Formats: C-alpha cells, sequence, structure tokens
RNA sequence: UCGAAGGUGGGAUCGGCGAUUGGGACGAAGUCGUAACAAGGUAGCCGUACCGGAAGGUGCGGCUGGAUC
RNA sequence: CUGGGCAGUAACUGACGCUGAGGAGCGAAAGCGUGGGGAGCGAACAGGAUUAGAUACCCUGGUAGUCCACGCCGUAAACG
RNA sequence: AGAAGCACCGGCCAACUACGUGCCAGCAGCCGCGGUAAUACGUAGGGUGCGAGCGUUGUCCGGAAUUACUGGGCGUAAAGAGCUCGUAGGUGGUUUGUCGCGUUGUUCGUGAAAUCUCACGGCUUAACUGUGAGCGUGCGGGCGAUACGGGCAGACUAGAGU
RNA sequence: CAGCUUGUUGGUGGGGUGACGGCCUACCAAGGCGACGACGGGUAGCCGGCCUGAGAGGGUGUCCGGCCACACUGGGACUGA
C-alpha cells in the first residue's frame, strides 16, 4: 500500500522534517495533535520506533518490506545499518530523486509507477526495483516533451548530485558507476538505533 | 586423591591468591610439562624439581609485577575425569578471545592453542591458563 | 558536557512516631559518551536532591574502561552481590544489546558493540553493580603484555 | 551436577496441563447454552457478570462469559464459545463469541467494532 | 551349548549429549566346529551369514587363553 | 494336519453409575471457645500413647529455632 | 569376655584405594506379644480448687507404663 | 476521474481530553479502574501502529539461567537418606616397555534431490526458479602418533593395609 | 509392569526356500532373554525436511521427495521375472 496522507503531521510527530521541497516547512512549531503542545517523557522504545519510522516515511517503504531490507542488511557480512540504507537507497525512486528528474520521492514514485522510465531499453513500473553496478536507466521516447518532466528539465539544477551518481543533459540517460554511501551523502538519520530496535 | 593436575592447579592458584612466593608438590613429568609451558607463556618463573624424602618434589616459583599484582588471572581445569574434554583443530577451543591459552595435548606433546592450530592436530584440553 | 541517564526511582518509608516519612532514592548514571562512567546512588527528601546527589557521586566514583575500537576486548562475566551480568564483545556493525541499566551504563561508558544478559536477581542496582564490577575485571592486552612479555601473543585486527 | 548421576537419571522438563480441556483441539466450540443466569465476581468487585451454562459438540459442561452491553440470550441457543479469563469469577476460563450463529452482535458498538460484534455502518 | 558358545563383548560410545564416555557391554553367540572353551577364554570372532537362528559369528582362533 | 469366524468357561486389566458415607477448597457481615505470635499468661516445636464439643490437654524422650543464676 | 582409636619404629605387602544404585545390619523415647517384677513417679480415670464454662494449668489420689528376660516395631528438632 | 479500512491509547508498550454513568452499567493477559471531576467503562474528538488487512481464539518455541552439558542449588529461603557396611557401577598414586581401542591427521568411498547459506542468472522487481560452491556435525577403508585415558607385561613406596 | 521363554536356545538327519536360517519335521542336550529395563501398559508412521531459539536445544513430520504399512473387517491361494 501506500501512505497517500499528510506528510507534514508525520513530520511533526516525528519532530523531523525530512521532505523538504516547495512544502518544506509550515510556518508553526510542531503540536501534532491535539495535546501536542505537552511535554511527554522520552522512552528508551519510543526513540527508536521514531527513528524507524523516520527512516520509513523517508524512502517510503513499508513495514514488511522494511524488515526485509533489515534482515537482508544484518544478514549480509560486515554492518548491518549502513547495508539497510544502501538497499533503501537502491531504490529507483531515490536513484530518480537524487539525479533531480523529479521534485521529490513521492513525485520519483509516481512517474515511476506510471511507467515513464526504461532502465535497460525495458518497461518497467516498479519502486520496488534495485538498481546495480554496470546498470543504465533511460526516459521513455514517447514520453518525453510531457508537463511533468519539462517543467524540471531547467530548474533540475538546484539539488545537488551525489558522488556516486551522474545525470546527462537535453537527453536524460541514468547509469550507476556503483551502490552508494548514504553515509557519506544524504543521512539525516543514525541507523545504529534502527538496528537496536529490530533486535528486540 | 584424584586428578592430580587438578590439585596442581587448585595448589598454585591458592598460593597465587595467598600471595605466596614458593610451592611444593610431588613430582610427575605431566606436571613438569605443564611447568614448561607454563614458563614457556610467561605467567610463572624458573621451575624446578628436587628429590624429596620419597620419589620427586617438583617446585614452582610464583611470578609478580610491580605492586602486589599477580600475572595469574585464574586457573580452570578443563578435562575432568567425571568427563573428558576432547578437541579438534577445526574447532579448537580460545580462551578470553585469544587472550588466554589452553593446554592440548596432541600427538607431538603438550602444546598451546596456537601453536597446535598452526600445526593442525588436536587432541585433550587440559585447563585454562589465561 | 556529560551524558546522564537514571536507572531507577523509587520512594523509601520510616515509620516515626506521629506518622509517615519519605524519601526518595534515584541512582544515577553519568560518563562523556566515550569511556567514562559514573555510578551514584544518591538520596534525599526530593527527587532533584537526590538526582544531584547521584550526579555528583557518579562524578566522584568515576573510573576508567578499557576500549579496543568501540567494543570491549574479551567476553566478561562479572557479579554483584546479587546482580549476574556477562559481556561479550561483538561486531562493530552490531549495535548495543542489553536491558535497561546495563544499556544506560553502557552507553554513559560509550561502548557501541555489545552482547549483555542479566542471569542473576533483576534488581535495578545490583544489575548496575554487576555491569560495573564487569568492567573492572576488564583488563587491556597491553596490561597483560606487561604481566607476560612479547607482546604479540594477542589478537587485535581491528587495531588502530 | 554429578555428570554420572546426570547419565543415569537424566533432566525432566516441568509437568504441564492444558488450558482447552472442554474445546479438547478446537478454537472455538459449538455449544447449547442452556440455563443463561447471572452470578457475582469476587469480593472486591460486586458486580453481576452474565454467565451461562454451554455444553459443546464435545459433550462437557463449562460455565461461560457473556462480553458486551446486554445480550439476547435465552434457554438452549446455537452459540459459539472461545477461550478467556475474567480474572473475577471462581472458575469462569470460556467466553461466549457474540455475532455468532444465533447471538447478535452488540448494538451501539462504535469503537474496537469487532469484539463484541459491531458491523461498520450500512 | 553343544558346538556354540556365548562370548560376552564390550565396546564405549560417546553420551550424545552430557558428552562422557560409557562402557556397554554385549553378548553374541559364537559356532564351534570342536567345542574347545571355558570361562574366560578371550576369542577374536569374525560375523557370518546366518549359521543359525541366533548364531552370526564363528569361532576364529583362540589367544590368551584363561588362568 | 493346520487353519479364519463362532460357541462354552474361569480368570486378568481399564472405565461409568451407585443408596450411604469420609475428608478437602472457597464463600457472609452466623454460632462456640482463645490454641499460636510478648515469658501470648501453663514457652514453643519434634515421635508416640491416651483423653476430650472443638481448637487442644496430659505423660515419656529430644532441640533451642527462649530465659534464668 | 570382647571392639575400636592414637602415638612411636619403618619391621612387611605393594595400588590391594574412594564412593556406593539396589541390598543388609545397627538405631532415643513412646507403643505391641509372652512370663516376672512394681519402691517412686505417672498418661487414662476420680475427687477438690480457679473460672461464665475448666473435659487444663494448682492440689489430693491413682491404672497401664517406666524395670527385667526374649522377640516385634524402625519412628524423633535421630541437628552441626 | 473507479477504488480503505483496521486495531490500540494506565505500567509492561506507541498513542489524552470532554460527555453520560455512578461498585451499577462495564473492561481487562497481570495489578488494578469503576461506591458523583474515569488518560482503564459506553460515546465524541484527538493521537499511535499497520494496511486490503487488522484484532481474538487454538498450539509450539523464547523471555525461563523456573530440569541449569553449555547454564542452578541443597546451614536458616525447596532440597544431605538417622547411622554404618557393602553388591553392581563410576572413579583412581609414581614409574618403564608394548599395542594403538578411545584421541587425532591425511587420503579414498559414502553421506540422493529440493529445501538452509555465499556468489551469480531469468520472470519489469520481489515471491518463484536455474547454476557453481558450502551443508550433509556422521559412517566404512587405507596410510601417520603415543602427548592423555585405556589393554597387557613389569617395577617403587608415598596411598592403603599388616 | 521384576522374572520371561519351550520351536523357545543349540546340535544332529531329513524336508522347504531364489537364498542362510526351528522356516518345518524326527531325535539329543538344557539351555536362551532380563536391572545397560526383557516381558507388560499407554502413545506413534519413519526420515530428508518445517517452526522457534544466538547456539545448544525445545516442538513437529502437513506441501514436496525417499521408504514403509493398508485397500469394508478377518483369513488364504494361484498366475506371473
Ligand atoms: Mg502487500
Ligand atoms: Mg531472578
Ligand atoms: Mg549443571
Ligand atoms: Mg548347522
Ligand atoms: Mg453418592
Ligand atoms: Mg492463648
Ligand atoms: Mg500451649
Ligand atoms: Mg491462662
Ligand atoms: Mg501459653
Ligand atoms: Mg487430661
Ligand atoms: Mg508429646
Ligand atoms: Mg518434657
Ligand atoms: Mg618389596
Ligand atoms: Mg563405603
Ligand atoms: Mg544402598
Ligand atoms: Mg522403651
Ligand atoms: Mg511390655
Ligand atoms: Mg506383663
Ligand atoms: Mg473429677
Ligand atoms: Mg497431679
Ligand atoms: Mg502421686
Ligand atoms: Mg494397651
Ligand atoms: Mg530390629
Ligand atoms: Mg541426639
Ligand atoms: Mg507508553
Ligand atoms: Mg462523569
Ligand atoms: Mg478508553
Ligand atoms: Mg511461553
Ligand atoms: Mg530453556
Ligand atoms: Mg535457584
Ligand atoms: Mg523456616
Ligand atoms: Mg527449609
Ligand atoms: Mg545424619
Ligand atoms: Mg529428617
Ligand atoms: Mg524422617
Ligand atoms: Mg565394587
Ligand atoms: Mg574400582
Ligand atoms: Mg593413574
Ligand atoms: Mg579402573
Ligand atoms: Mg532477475
Ligand atoms: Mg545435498
Ligand atoms: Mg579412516
Ligand atoms: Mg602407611
Ligand atoms: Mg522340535
Ligand atoms: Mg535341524
Ligand atoms: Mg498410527
Ligand atoms: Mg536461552
Ligand atoms: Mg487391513
Ligand atoms: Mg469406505
Ligand atoms: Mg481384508
Ligand atoms: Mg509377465
Ligand atoms: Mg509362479
Amino acid at each position: 500500500a501506500r501512505y497517500t496522507g499528510p506528510v507534514t503531521r508525520k513530520s511533526r510527530r516525528l519532530r523531523t522534517d525530512l521532505v523538504g521541497g516547495d512544502q518544506a516547512f509550515e510556518k508553526r512549531p510542531y503540536p501534532p495533535g491535539q495535546h501536542g503542545r505537552a511535554r511527554i517523557k522520552e522512552s528508551e522504545y519510543l526513540l527508536q520506533l521514531q527513528e524507524k519510522q523516520k527512516a520509513r516515511f523517508t524512502y517510503g517503504v513499508m513495514e514488511k518490506q522494511f524488515r526485509r531490507y533489515y534482515e537482508e542488511a544484518v544478514r549480509q557480512p560486515g554492518k548491518t545499518g549502513e547495508e539497510l540504507l544502501k538497499i533503501l537507497e537502491s531504490r529507483l525512486d531515490n536513484v530518480i530523486y537524487r539525479a533531480g528528474l523529479a521534485r521529490t520521492r513521492r513525485m520519483a514514485r509516481q512517474l515511476v509507477s506510471h511507467g515513464h522510465f526504461n532502465v535497460n531499453g525495458v518497461h518497467v513500473n516498479v519502486p520496488s526495483y534495485r538498481v546495480s553496478q554496470y546498470d543504465i536507466v533511460d526516459v521513455r521516447d514517447k514520453s518525453l516533451n510531457t508537463v511533468p518532466f519539462q517543467i524540471a528539465r531547467e530548474t533540475a539544477g538546484e539539488r545537488p548530485i551525489p558522488s556516486w551518481l551522474q545525470v546527462v543533459g537535453e537527453r536524460q540517460r541514468v547509469l550507476i558507476h556503483q551502490l552508494p554511501e548514504r553515509a557519506q551523502i544524504d543521512v539525516p538519520l543514525t541507523e545504529q538505533l534502527i538496528v537496536e530496535y529490530y533486535s528486540k | 586423591m584424584t586428578d592430580p593436575i587438578a590439585d596442581f592447579l587448585t595448589r598454585l592458584r591458592n598460593a597465587n591468591s595467598a600471595y605466596h612466593d614458593e610451592v611444593s608438590l610431588p613430582h610427575s613429568k605431566l606436571k613438569a610439562n605443564i611447568a614448561q609451558i607454563l614458563k614457556n607463556e610467561g605467567y610463572i618463573s624458573d621451575f624446578r624439581t628436587e628429590d624429596a624424602r620419597v620419589g620427586k618434589s617438583l617446585v614452582i616459583q610464583l611470578k609478580y609485577g610491580p605492586s602486589r599484582e599477580r600475572s595469574i588471572a585464574g586457573l580452570r581445569r578443563v578435562s575432568k575425569p567425571g568427563l573428558r574434554v576432547y578437541a579438534k583443530s577445526t574447532n579448537l577451543p580460545r580462551v578470553l578471545g585469544g587472550l588466554g591459552v589452553a593446554i592440548i595435548s596432541t600427538s607431538s606433546g603438550l602444546l598451546t592453542d596456537r601453536q597446535a592450530a598452526r600445526q593442525g592436530v588436536g587432541g585433550e584440553v587440559l585447563a585454562y591458563v589465561w | 558536557n556529560y551524558l546522564e541517564r537514571v536507572v531507577a526511582i523509587n520512594r523509601v518509608s520510616k515509620v516515626v512516631k506521629g506518622g509517615r516519612r519519605f524519601s526518595f532514592t534515584a541512582l544515577v548514571i553519568v560518563g562523556d559518551g566515550n569511556g567514562m562512567v559514573g555510578v551514584g546512588y544518591g538520596k534525599a527528601k526530593e527527587v532533584p536532591a537526590a538526582i544531584a546527589k547521584g550526579v555528583e557521586e557518579a562524578r566522584k566514583s568515576f573510573f576508567r574502561v578499557p576500549l579496543i575500537g568501540g567494543t570491549i576486548t574479551h567476553p566478561v562475566q562479572g557479579e554483584a552481590a546479587a546482580g549476574v551480568v556477562l559481556l561479550r564483545p561483538a561486531s562493530p556493525g552490531t549495535g548495543v544489546i542489553a536491558g535497561g541499566a546495563a544499556r544506560a551504563v553502557l552507553e554513559c561508558a560509550g561502548v557501541h558493540d555489545i552482547l549483555a544478559k542479566s542471569l542473576g536477581s533483576d534488581n535495578a542496582i545490583n544489575v548496575v553493580h554487576a555491569t560495573v564490577a564487569a568492567l573492572k575485571l576488564l583488563q587491556r592486552p597491553e596490561e597483560v603484555a606487561a604481566r607476560r612479555g612479547l607482546p604479540i601473543e594477542d589478537v587485535a585486527p581491528a587495531g588502530m | 551436577p554429578t555428570i554420572q548421576q546426570l547419565v543415569r537419571k537424566g533432566r525432566r522438563d516441568k509437568i504441564s496441563k492444558v488450558k482447552t480441556a472442554a474445546l479438547k483441539g478446537s478454537p472455538q466450540r459449538r455449544g447449547v447454552c442452556t440455563r443463561v443466569y447471572t452470578t457475582t465476581p469476587k469480593k472486591p468487585n460486586s458486580a453481576l457478570r452474565k454467565v451461562a451454562r454451554v455444553k459443546l459438540t464435545s459433550q462437557v459442561e463449562v460455565t461461560a462469559y457473556i462480553p458486551g452491553e446486554g445480550h439476547n440470550l435465552q434457554e438452549h441457543s446455537m452459540v459459539l464459545v472461545r477461550g478467556g479469563r475474567v480474572k473475577d469469577l471462581p472458575g469462569v476460563r470460556y467466553k461466549i463469541i457474540r455475532g455468532s450463529l444465533d447471538t447478535q452482535g452488540v448494538k451501539n458498538r462504535k469503537q474496537a467494532r469487532s469484539r463484541y460484534g459491531a458491523k461498520k455502518e450500512k | 551349548m553343544q558346538k556354540t558358545i556365548v562370548v560376552e563383548l564390550e565396546d564405549r560410545m560417546r553420551h550424545p549429549l552430557y558428552g562422557k564416555i560409557i562402557r556397554t557391554t554385549k553378548k553374541v553367540k559364537a559356532h564351534d566346529e570342536d567345542s574347545v572353551a571355558g570361562i574366560g577364554d578371550r576369542v577374536s570372532l569374525m560375523e557370518t551369514r546366518p549359521l543359525s537362528a541366533t548364531k552370526r559369528w564363528r569361532l576364529v582362533e583362540i589367544l590368551e587363553k584363561a588362568k
């Protein structure tokens, strides 16, 4: 399923904005509910749950998919949180967001779900697809010169580009040199609390 | 009087706890070999065998650090006569995650964990000296 | 610039002539979050004075902990009057796994990879005492090398 | 202790007492629900808990508990019974499902809307 | 046994759980074409076809005769 | 000859009900006593015997998990 | 008449040692069977006294028992 | 434009206000709330978590180191037979030689496939599936060792006995 | 559940089997099994596997795969490799 709900309410509940974009702030403090302006005792489980929910609502990941990602990360050798973050980043919506072909993660998911991207010249419609090394991503030839793409074609130069991805000009092609490093690009959230959450 | 290896370990542990600077016990070849291993590992100082009224007695001198500090952290017999402990090369026991030494009785003689792993032959883990 | 967490808070009662007398004891664990940890029992009429006394006692009783790169060197098994908690080194990827008191003490000390379990009593004070005792029997490879000789009979693949 | 003695006489896990004796293997058992009445719980509750004598298809007679605000129960009735503890009554260890073959869902139910029986709206 | 002998055999097998080494004694029936064997009389046995209803061993040789 | 099934007989074992009857657990705000916790008003327990509405009492032997000079 | 222990010499054998499932023996007092004995004490029982009651504590008595012989019983806070 | 609901909000454990009620209606896994200001009852709003699923029931594992080899205790919390002897059994002083049964190493055969894991390949992805290697804790056979236990043959006096 | 067995244990000579064999038969011996639990009672398809557990372990044998046992109940023969 999908959230399809107020992102700002979730941001106020989590006490940390994680979407930005045009609607970054609500010009007000964060009482998410009727009693949201009252102070609450910070329990140990609360911090870990809030961190996990922040990550899940930042990357648009359902609970079961996040569970699978975490279990794959911990089962993989080396670290666990870094592998989990790398798996989360390897999603098509995140890759499009980092390459600046969409306004936010929700826009990237909308476009990839509606099927406006051919990775190796092949139609896909799943944001759950994971990129790999030496993998190309290309835009549908028919879908070019459309409004949702031409609106960002000229104003996609504001957000930075990560050190693992690269973008192409007038004809955009997205290529994956190697796996990302979220620990050094765009880590607003500590995974060492999620790894402790998931071991309870 | 069963398990003279255990008796030797218990005597050494008691003397180390009581800050004794000298121990005495009847001598055996196994105890002499264990003393050699301990001296090589550096947990003890020199040892010698002296002829008592009956048989021979093996003598171990202990070592202490700068303050009244004991080089020997503790002792623990492993292969009790009630249940023998045998270990192979692929699964040799680890003491203190490598900071401890376990005596291994293999066909090459009495050997430490790392040396026995180097030559790939296992046996009976006498004790942990760590 | 210290990190503090309270472990247990409870109210005691002592019978007096006219009625009831109450007091508050609150154990507080204080540290800088890298290698320093402090334990303070504390006791006063009011909770603020109690936790202040606990913080002061922790500052007084600060003690050194041996680290090898975010985790302990070798597994340890401490024992308090009644608490029984064992600590084991873990992979750097793994976080901190412990109960309330043990996790609080470890995070105030500054350990990032540790496997802890309680096997004795479940009293918070005794669990804290067992954990800090295990931290005390924790030794350094350089110290054991000074004790024996030839600082080569040790494994530190992480190094640094 | 004494590995030889352990070899001679090994360890044994604690004895176990089953909790679904009346159902004897069924999460829900279809009963008869005869003689619906009301009793009083333990001393520091002072209530009037609605109970019934329901005999299952497994042919056992137990006293069950009726949750919700009122009931349409009567003499022998086509009911379903599930397990549950009441913590106030002496020996009531089963609960009748509300919204079953015969009994109706509890009317005016808006919160939790599944227990005691409640359709959303229609 | 009128051309048969009964021989006690023992073996040691490690306990599956406790790990102690224990000794268990068995009993087999061995064929003796010429019945010359007394109490004790250590014998090495090699196992054959089903010579009888309960005989699956035959006499090989006599070693370490009874004291 | 053997041989399924069946009949006859004395037994073996496992359950259900049973007039009547013994002890147990829980209930309420009942009746009769105060045996224990203070030297609890005759110190308390342990084994046995006897007695009495009941708790209990007495004798024999032992312990302090009580005290005394 | 008989058991055990300790000390000394090392005189002698030469691991013949430790524990011990079951099993066996011993095992306070009270009690049981058979015969004897019975001073004193003393359950049960009786009378007196206290008390609302007193099937008790106190007093006066008093049976088995406590004792011996041979058996039985195998139980104690048989506890360091 | 044709498409979302579900459970909980006192501690365990993330989620509070008001209305009606006043040991009654009632809820509940424990302990505890309701007998006139209920974050615990029914309701309204608000919040939390999940999602075409969410809660209850049924059973198993874990927490439980409360059957403890790993990984428990037995003076007073549950736990040393009333004591002794002794059958089987378990266990055993120093030293020499032999065997190599236990022990351990190598090699060979076997330990089916799928399924468990690493690494890849294909269904737009995943589930699903194919391949290479681990797994298959073991067993049988040959070839190396006697450091310890053990079998045999001896020796000593310290144990023990006289 | 503390004593179980008499073709039962063994041997001999025949018979029988594709094949060894009390598998069957005639004769001889008194033997064979049991506290490491026979005999008796309750329960149950076994395994590769599945679940939980850090692990050891605890639970389980359903998809699928290997085998075994059965075809209304009980018993029997024949054809045929
Ligand atoms: Mg889904
Ligand atoms: Mg505990
Ligand atoms: Mg144990
Ligand atoms: Mg023959
Ligand atoms: Mg009746
Ligand atoms: Mg009284
Ligand atoms: Mg009295
Ligand atoms: Mg009185
Ligand atoms: Mg009194
Ligand atoms: Mg009387
Ligand atoms: Mg008495
Ligand atoms: Mg007396
Ligand atoms: Mg001599
Ligand atoms: Mg003895
Ligand atoms: Mg005995
Ligand atoms: Mg007497
Ligand atoms: Mg008499
Ligand atoms: Mg007489
Ligand atoms: Mg009278
Ligand atoms: Mg009198
Ligand atoms: Mg008199
Ligand atoms: Mg009489
Ligand atoms: Mg007697
Ligand atoms: Mg005595
Ligand atoms: Mg909470
Ligand atoms: Mg109200
Ligand atoms: Mg509510
Ligand atoms: Mg459980
Ligand atoms: Mg367990
Ligand atoms: Mg315990
Ligand atoms: Mg007591
Ligand atoms: Mg006790
Ligand atoms: Mg005793
Ligand atoms: Mg006793
Ligand atoms: Mg007794
Ligand atoms: Mg013996
Ligand atoms: Mg012996
Ligand atoms: Mg020896
Ligand atoms: Mg022996
Ligand atoms: Mg693929
Ligand atoms: Mg395989
Ligand atoms: Mg081999
Ligand atoms: Mg002597
Ligand atoms: Mg015959
Ligand atoms: Mg014949
Ligand atoms: Mg069956
Ligand atoms: Mg565990
Ligand atoms: Mg059939
Ligand atoms: Mg049919
Ligand atoms: Mg049939
Ligand atoms: Mg044919
Ligand atoms: Mg034919």
